[PDB]
């Protein structure tokens, strides 16, 4: 393996370019770098730097596009099957695929959600990514403060690498990943330059088509991406940024169907988690009604999950080590299992 | 509050199981209020069964799921006096 | 070929990787880094950083699993040996060994303790670590406000080091330690960067499985860890972070 000169280091790049349909813009830059590398010596720190940067250029897909699904009902099914309700998003995404199906070529938009924490705002994202067929990627931003993380460095420093987004866009070969910025509400501020002040450059619906990261200066169109954002209260976000991105309000669940979600997904989830069986670990719907209307009143769903798994796990220990071969929860047992009522039938005066 | 005061005046207990809410603007006009789902589910949870609401929220009361609205007789009203008739039949 | 070949440094990384089962995802990244690393001139600081980085990356155990004891009588024995009463925590951890034994493979979980100070909340952790046979490792965050400590830095800054948690996994050399985050109640909460918004990416049970810190970008998987947390009183804990975690009360 002695091909470490210009014979193969510039060949592999120039041939790797072929199948992509590159914008004509960056081909010039790449050509000067190739010729300059040809005049450069094979060993020097300048050579390796230029070669490294050229590799970062050639890695980026240019016009490769992940094939997108277009069938509705096949998409709607899988979008629906693993969550209950949250009607707004399941309606909205469906309209989006409709518009995309109508006007041919793929398109991207930017949007956001907001509601009480733990409603499932983040679980749905991955299911969507499996519906539309875009590749998934996530990166929590909350508590970040370094703008450079999302904009790279100057490439004349020592360890400069392009900001996180380019890493995402190489890691998923398609040019149209479903990037999922997360927890925008809790970005850092007020001790260094706000990363938020950089974020605007991304999120402008039109201007982003000539994004210009500091590392690789050539503008990177990325308009087709489908951003998402998730803050649980839509006040902390600074106004100029808050205006750009349409909001969609998820809403807290009502008990009658909090039952019917927990009775379809959560209970099977917890039972599969603890490894029990419907024989070993039977539970009536009525105890779920009691538990819902007694020990847990709230918009979230984390709480009911915790109670259910607690009940099951007490039964599990009662089985594997205890005495009963089949625990059989009944309301009478409930106090033994969960503990004591917290909420009661508060009525200061019934008369 | 006014109904509470009035009940103190006459000494008649308010009619059993009769919640009510809404704002009043100094001449018996009733006014709209937000958040109707929470009050609806709560009143349903407490077993109260004669909720009376501002007429202006009529639309919003009917946007709720039918099962949530089962079993409780709304009486929309615009001038407070009608509620005074209702609390004291 | 003698005289310390650069391929020796390559190979000491390679051999370090050959045994422990790395996920395929990161199995590539080390390859390209090695192939790049050889071509570098050795005096370049770039060579220093990349080699230190590759060392940091090979060091992480990948699937090493300390074996767990499961006999219940042993659990009773080692718990009652060194802590009277406070039966709630005892019963809870016993239920843990039960459920873990019903489903084969080792599992992680989050818990929270709170009560009056000085009841021994710290000591029982070590006793539990000797009971289950997991490794122990304390980590205070009382009053901390440098969030970067939990997530390292860009790896181009001078002075960057991977965040703490990777250091502790390197120290305990085991996929499923028993961290003891301590004194969350007093955690620093100011304008300087609130850690409480970065801990959520650890503590959320579902999404932690591909946690990643900026030094070594590749996600780590914390799913088998058994976090524990302590607090003098619940009320000052920021609410979203409180919501994730079960709350025992000594
Ligand atoms: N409609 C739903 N269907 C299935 N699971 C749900 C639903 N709503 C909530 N969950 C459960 O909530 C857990 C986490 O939900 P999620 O994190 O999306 O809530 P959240 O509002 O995103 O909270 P946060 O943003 O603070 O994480 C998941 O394990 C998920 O199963
Ligand atoms: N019931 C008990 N069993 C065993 N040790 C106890 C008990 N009560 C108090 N202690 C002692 O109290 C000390 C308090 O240590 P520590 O766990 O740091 O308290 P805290 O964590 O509450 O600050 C321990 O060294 C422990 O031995
Ligand atoms: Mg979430």
């Amino acid at each position: 393996l002695e091909k470490d000169d210009k014979d193969a280091i510039e060949e592999k790049f120039r041939e790797r370019l072929k199948e992509l349909v590159v914008p004509k813009h960056v081909m010039d830059v790449v050509d000067e770098e190739l010729s300059k590398l040809g005049l450069l010596d094979n060993h020097s720190s300048e050579f390796n730097v230029t070669r490294n940067y050229l590799d970062w250029l050639t890695s980026i897909p240019w016009g490769k596009y992940s094939n997108e699904n277009l069938d509705l009902a096949r998409a709607q099914a899988v979008l629906e099957e693993d969550h209950y309700g949250m009607e707004d998003v399941k309606k909205r995404i469906l309209e989006f695929i409709a518009v995309s199906q109508l006007r041919g070529s793929t398109q991207g938009k930017i949007l956001c959600f907001y509601g009480p924490p733990g409603v499932g705002k983040t679980s749905i994202a991955r299911s969507i990514a499996r519906a539309l067929n875009r590749e998934y990627f996530r990166f929590s931003v909350g508590g970040m403060t370094d703008v450079a993380e999302i904009k790279g460095h100057r490439r004349t420093y020592v360890g400069a690498m392009p900001g996180k987004i380019i890493q995402c866009l190489k890691k998923t070969k398609t040019e149209n990943p479903l990037i999922l910025i997360d927890e925008v509400d809790k970005i850092g501020r007020g001790y260094q330059g706000d990363p938020s002040s950089a974020l605007l450059e991304l999120l402008d619906p039109e201007q982003n088509a000539n994004f210009l990261d500091h590392y690789l200066d050539v503008p990177v169109d990325l308009s087709k991406v489908l951003f998402i954002c998730t803050a649980n209260v839509t006040d902390t976000i600074p106004e100029p940024l808050r205006d750009r991105m349409e909001m969609i309000n998820v809403s807290g669940y009502v008990a009658q169907e909090k039952l019917a979600i927990a009775e379809r997904y959560l209970v099977p989830q917890a039972r599969a988690l603890c490894g029990l069986d419907e024989s070993k670990a039977k539970l009536s719907s009525d105890v779920l009604t009691l538990l819902i209307k007694q020990y847990c009143r709230e918009s979230g769903v984390r709480n009911l999950q915790k109670q259910v798994e607690k009940v099951l796990r007490k039964s599990a220990y009662k089985i594997v080590s205890g005495e009963a071969e089949s625990v059989e929860v009944t309301p009478e047992n409930l106090q033994d299992f969960v503990g004591k009522p917290v909420f009661t039938v508060e009525r200061m005066y019934d008369v | 509050i006014v109904t509470a005061l009035l009940s103190l005046a006459m000494g008649r207990p308010v009619r059993q199981n009769l919640a009510m809410t809404g704002e009043v603007s100094l001449t018996g006009k009733i006014l709209p209020v937000g958040g109707i789902k929470e009050k609806t589910i709560a009143a349903k949870r407490a077993g109260v069964t004669c909720i009376v609401l501002p007429a202006e929220n009529k639309k919003d009361f009917y946007d709720l799921a039918a099962f949530i609205t089962e079993g409780l007789e709304v009486h929309f009203v615009e001038h407070y006096r009608e509620i005074f008739d209702i609390a004291f039949p």
